[PDB]
């Protein structure tokens, strides 16, 4: 980890829970969805957020 | 130290930011077509 | 060298941690 | 061009020298400081002492003679023995001045800071581990042991709760004392003997002090046996030979080239060595044999040196030993002492024939004698030795009470009372 | 023993500009590479729209 | 007397002689009693079939086991009578046999040697002897992770020539062989122009080519047709290999690409392209002082036991990469921490960096003259590579040539955006997978 | 397998004491092939154990013949009634091709102790004679074990043969072991390191006195006196009567009531233990170095 | 056999010998 970024801040070390995170070989799409949840949730709440400005 | 190098890509990025930079914005320019 | 009460030295384990001797 | 210029000064120290017309150009300085002369409290500090050169001179920072060297692109050396403590280094024809001046300020200007001293420990391991591997470099220190008391037997290598065992104040006062002008040897190479010259008495007149030689070494008999689970047997055995410098100690030098031999064909069983076909003849499949000899000043080491298996060790033994005693008995073939000489001469010659070996053997005559024999006399010299001599010599070889060192399985191995 | 190992093949999936192994690698890679690329500058585009 | 300037200039120059058959004779003086008489053999490992791998390393070690003239063992003892070092060795393009001697038992040995060249006696006494020897070998070579790794490296991108077989070819030939291959082989390689031939030490050339002459004149040792004089290109490519084993301690790792050919220019700017990252082992004097960056840290760390580079340029082809060893918890930093080592040379490189390494290969081919020996065995492959060519020199002057700019228009080449390959030998665990390498060789300019 | 780590933290322990530490290496010097052998696993020898190799040495070396039971308190017969019962198996036995041979030798080994210990031994009679009994009175005649807490120890001659042509702090005893095929009788010292040899022959010419036909009667009636009480108060404790008990089974297989073995005592001549004396002196001895050897002697030197 | 052997360690590069 010399001169790595992702120790430079503390933070970044924390962000090694995903990159190096280790994963099987073999996975259906369906496990595509538990990312993919978190995907609506954000678009969401831009949408319902500018509509709650005039309403 | 005289850097040599870099210099050339420096002057494209932020150009390379400047054209984009207005094709955000978007007003009065010159060329159409 | 020490046996004097006896031939030489020992071996025991044991529980009590392990004993050395003359 | 000329050939060896060596010139004594008023502080003992020889200063020799040639010029070449070839671009490369080299120094060493040659001291007769080695292991021999650490004591029991000055232990292990040529072995750790040798290791230093990168540190602090008073003359410059340790960072600065390291970038300085690479820029350069020149390159430092450093070597230790039993004997003769020597540092070498080289560069390109033109610069070496700059070269040379830090050559000056290591011995000359040494510094010995704690931090800058302790925290150099942990190398040691990571050194003497690698040694190591090889039991062949195991076997030889522990056989020292047998065949002396004192000093020869002192490792180049640190003992092991000597390690932490180390401080800077006693460096410096082992550092003066075996350092003296009188015992310090330099040698030119291509470079005008002037500006050797020039610098020579300057910088490097220094006292003084100490030699002191009171190491006899006494060779004395004994046997050592280690005992690994290892299934090649290594074993030795060696009866004292003649001191360097006469034709005794080439006698055995002969001797040695008589039964023992250098590979001089790849994959080859070795005809021509009686010994290994004595050996296989009487014996079976995988092996190794080879005699061994090596000289100091007071003294020399002569003997066979053996690696086999389990039973197969000490079948190999009396098999080698008697052999060797057929000689002892007055057998000899004289056109074989001519091939010895043939290959004695013409080994010896291309050893020498190589600059850094020859670099060596100019100055390892300087802490020894001071003078130069040309290769010519030496080549006359080696046809000097008698047949009965080497037989004789050879004789004192049973004749006198051998030591040996065991390292492998003992489980079949003979004791010496066996032999 | 640690000998007797070679390289299965692949080639099915390779495309025969390489095809030829007494081709050396280099004179197609010119051409090869970009293509790959050309489609990465190529997909990248329309996002931005 | 000696400047470095002067020294350029005075040189025994090597020689040249032709014979009517093919064989080339060549030499240098050095003023001296012994000499290195050497014979240089340009039958590749490539050129044999895939039945025909490993023959001439077994046949290499023929050759002394007694010849068609000399029986068995006969013959080292006279070599040993005259007292003789005897040495002979092979390679994948190359095979060698010389001897280092005096010049004045100088007549045999040509004589003596000429003879085993091509007569040989073939016996069935040695194949089976030989067979199990090296089939005791072949077991006995897996020892050695170093020697290891290679062949796999070559597999890796020259699959599908024969450039990438093992010298030693297959377990099963071994058991496989009959010698009538062998005299086969014997038969077609053996012939000149495939024949090169020299020597040096204080003999000059006249008193050679006399006792060069016939037979050898002569033999034949041919030119005929044998076709010509087959190599072809070789295949590069990009790919990777993996054998993972979690028992040894350590995990040699090499990484490399390929390169240009021999003769080239860009030949003489790759040696000081490795001049630049030198390299770092355990034991050496270094300490965190160095200069080369990885030197100093992937040694402050120890983020590496050792590591070197390496640099091998064939007819048509060339390496560039470093092999390297570390702890395998730490393997990913190496890896990490190697590359901006070529990518930051890529842009951002300097002239005064390079003047250490400009001097050190300067240093480097200085030093690399000392002893006869050297000097015979750089004209074997001089020849077979750039032929009767020692630049001596010119060399200097090919150092000369060297620039900032030129440099970064070198690596701008082979390096920036390449697709290399991977060879890796357990415990490989933690080796960073392929697409990050390929996405991590050129940089985003980060 | 997984009880490998036990052995180092065992093997640990004992090697404090350097005493301990000496006993082996001492054992190579006066033999060559079994009595040698050490209690503890050579290092390399540890990732060496397979199951295997014990299960064959566990039947053969275990035999009805070879095995020895004692009961204490309880009733004979239930000793008895299971006796027979389960511990009847084979056979097999005892593979005894191990004379041990013993062998003159002595073996050296650095540290950096400031206090070195060194130990010098000839071989002693075989056990089961009043043999290794006069040295077994030579001992007690020689060497005592503390009869007075902090005492310097005045009966003892060698101790105050020391202490009065030497100086400072040091430690000295006579050591005597035997077995059934042999016996080890010497001396063992600790000192300084110029302390070292000084002390060996002021010790080891002292030994030569009695080796003189230097003796004193009622000093051998003390050592008896001596010999047969320290005798007695080991034997006195339950467990140490135990060990002596079948002490003698795998021995012997009879019981030697106390009472003839101190009469036994008794027995020995003086000239006997005398001339077992000069043995000691007469004969190839053997040394083990253990601190500083700065100044030690070798045997030549003795 | 051996040197017997030798000792090198100097700066940049290294080895053990016979
Ligand atoms: C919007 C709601 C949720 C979000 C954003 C979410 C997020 C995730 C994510 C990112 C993962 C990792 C990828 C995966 O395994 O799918 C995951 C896994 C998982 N989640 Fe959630 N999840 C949600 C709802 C749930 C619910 C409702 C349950 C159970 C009732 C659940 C139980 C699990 C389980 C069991 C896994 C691991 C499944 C596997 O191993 O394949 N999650 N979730
Ligand atoms: C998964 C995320 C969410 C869900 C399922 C949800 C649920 C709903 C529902 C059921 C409606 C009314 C349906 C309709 O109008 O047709 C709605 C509209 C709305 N939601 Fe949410 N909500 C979510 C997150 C949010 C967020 C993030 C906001 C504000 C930032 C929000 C605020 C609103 C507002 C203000 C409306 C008014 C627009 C409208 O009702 O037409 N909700 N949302």
């Amino acid at each position: 980890m010399t001169n790595i970024r992702k120790s430079h801040p503390l933070m970044k070390i924390v962000n090694n829970a995903f990159i190096d995170l280790p994963a099987p070989s073999n996975i259906s799409s369906w496990w595509n969805f538990g990312s993919l949840l978190g995907i609506c949730l954000i678009l969401q709440i831009l949408t319902g957020l500018f509509l709650a400005m005039h309403y | 130290q005289l850097a040599r190098n870099w210099v050339p890509t420096a002057s494209l990025w932020g150009a390379v930011g400047a054209v984009g930079l207005v094709w955000a914005t978007d007003w009065r320019l010159i060329l159409d077509w | 060298g020490q046996a004097a009460g006896r031939p030489l030295v020992a071996s025991v384990s044991l529980n009590v941690p392990a004993s050395v001797r003359y | 061009p000329q050939d060896l210029e060596f010139t004594r000064l008023p502080n003992g120290l020889v200063i020799a020298s040639l010029e070449n017309y070839a671009p490369a150009s080299r120094i060493g300085l040659f001291i007769k400081a080695g292991s021999r002369y650490e004591n029991s409290n000055n232990l292990g500090t040529s072995h750790l002492l040798r290791l230093a050169s990168s540190l602090t001179t008073k003359g410059a920072s340790s960072f600065k003679i390291t970038r300085g060297i690479e820029a350069v692109g020149g390159k430092l050396s450093v070597t230790s023995t039993r004997e003769n403590m020597a540092y070498t280094v080289e560069c390109l024809r033109d610069d070496v001045d700059i070269l040379m001046e830090f050559l000056l300020n290591v011995t000359t200007a040494p510094e010995f800071r704690r931090w800058e001293v302790a925290a150099l420990q942990p190398q040691l391991r990571i050194d003497k581990a690698v040694a190591l591997q090889n039991p062949q470099a195991h076997v030889i220190e522990n056989l020292h042991a047998a065949a002396y008391r004192n000093a020869l037997a002192n490792s180049l290598y640190c003992p092991d709760y000597r390690i932490g065992k180390v401080t800077p104040v006693e460096l410096h006062d082992y550092v003066q004392n075996h350092f003296t002008s009188a015992r310090m040897a330099l040698i030119g190479l291509g470079v005008s003997h002037p500006v050797l010259k020039q610098v020579a008495e300057q910088f490097l007149n220094i006292r003084g002090g100490l030699g002191l030689s009171g190491a006899k070494a006494k060779y004395h008999g004994g046997e050592i046996r280690e005992q690994n689970g290892d299934s090649l047997v290594h074993a030795a055995l060696v009866a004292e030979s003649a001191a360097i410098g006469s034709a005794e100690a080439n006698a055995f030098s002969v001797l040695q080239h008589v039964l023992g031999a250098g590979p001089h064909v790849k994959r080859g069983s070795n005809a021509t060595s009686s010994l290994y076909q004595a050996v296989a003849k009487g014996v079976h499949q995988p092996f190794d044999v080879s005699a061994f000899n090596a000289s100091y000043s007071d003294s020399g080491l002569f003997g066979f040196y053996t690696i086999s298996q389990a039973a197969s060790a000490g079948d190999v033994i009396k098999a080698a030993y008697n052999q060797v005693k057929t000689i002892a008995q007055g057998n000899l073939s004289n056109p074989d002492v001519q091939a010895a000489k043939n290959k004695l001469k013409a080994g010896y010659l291309m050893s020498v024939e190589s600059s850094e070996g020859f670099l060596d053997e100019v100055g390892s005559q300087a802490l020894a004698a001071g003078s130069y024999t040309p290769p010519s006399t030496v080549l006359q010299q080696i046809d000097a030795v008698a047949d009965a001599d080497v037989i004789n010599a050879a004789k004192k070889f049973v004749s006198g009470r051998k030591s040996m060192a065991a390292s492998g399985n003992l489980g079949h191995t003979p004791f010496i009372d066996e032999l | 023993s640690h000998t007797d190992i070679k390289v299965p093949d692949f080639s099915d999936y390779r495309r025969p500009e390489v095809l030829d192994s007494t081709k050396s690698s280099k004179e197609s890679s010119e051409a090869r590479k970009g293509f790959s690329y050309l489609v990465t500058a190529t997909t990248t585009v329309g996002v931005a729209y | 007397t000696a400047t470095y300037a002067q020294a350029l200039q005075s040189v025994p120059e090597t020689q040249v002689s032709q014979l009517d058959n093919g064989l080339r004779v060549a030499s240098e003086q050095s003023s001296q009693p012994t000499c290195t008489v050497g014979v240089w053999i340009d039958a590749g490992s490539r050129y044999e079939s895939e039945k025909n791998n490993g023959a001439g390393y077994f046949v290499e070690h023929l050759a002394f086991k007694g010849t068609k003239n000399r029986p068995g063992n006969a013959l080292e003892k006279e070599v040993e009578s005259m007292g003789a070092h005897l040495n002979a060795y092979s390679t994948r393009e190359h095979t060698a046999y010389y001897i280092k001697a005096l010049s004045k038992d100088l007549p045999k040995a040509v004589e003596l040697l000429a003879d085993i060249v091509q007569n040989c006696s073939l016996e069935d006494s040695q194949i089976e002897k030989e067979r199990d020897v090296i089939l005791q070998e072949l077991q006995e070579n897996d020892t050695s992770m170093r020697d290891v790794v290679f062949n796999y490296l070559h597999a890796t991108a020259f699959q599908g020539t024969p450039l990438a077989q093992s010298v030693e070819g297959p377990s099963e030939n071994v058991r496989k062989l009959s010698r009538a291959d062998l005299t086969e082989y014997l038969s077609r390689h053996y012939k000149a122009p495939r024949m090169v031939l020299a020597a040096a030490g204080g003999l000059e050339h006249r008193q050679l080519l006399d006792l060069a002459q016939k037979h050898f004149s002569g033999l034949s040792g041919t030119y005929d047709e044998d076709a010509v004089p087959t190599l072809s290109p070789c295949r590069f490519t990009g790919s990777q290999i993996c054998h993972r084993e979690d028992g040894l301690p350590l995990a040699h790792v090499a990484i490399a690409v390929e390169g240009p050919g021999w003769a080239h220019p860009d030949n003489v700017a790759l040696q000081v392209a490795n001049a630049i990252i030198g390299h770092y082992d355990c034991t050496y004097g270094g300490g965190a002082h160095l200069s080369s960056p990885l030197a100093s840290i992937a040694a402050t760390n120890k983020l590496c036991q050792s590591f070197q580079t390496f640099n091998i340029c064939y007819a048509d082809t060339g390496l560039l990469g470093a092999h390297f060893v570390c702890d395998h918890m730490s393997i990913d930093d190496m890896m990490f921490v190697l590359q901006g080592q070529w990518m930051r040379l890529c842009t951002s490189a300097t002239e005064s960096e390079v003047l250490r390494g400009k001097n050190l290969l300067r240093n480097a081919l200085v030093s690399h003259l000392d002893g006869t020996t050297p000097v015979c065995e750089d004209i074997g492959r001089s020849l077979l590579t750039y032929g009767r060519r020692i630049p001596l020199a010119e060399w200097e002057s090919r150092i000369a040539e060297v620039d900032a700019r030129v440099v970064r228009e070198v690596c701008s080449k082979y390096f920036y955006d390449q697709c290399p390959a991977v060879a890796g030998f357990g415990p490989i665990e933690q080796l960073p997978d392929y697409n990050r390498i390929r996405s991590g060789m050129f940089w985003l300019r980060f």
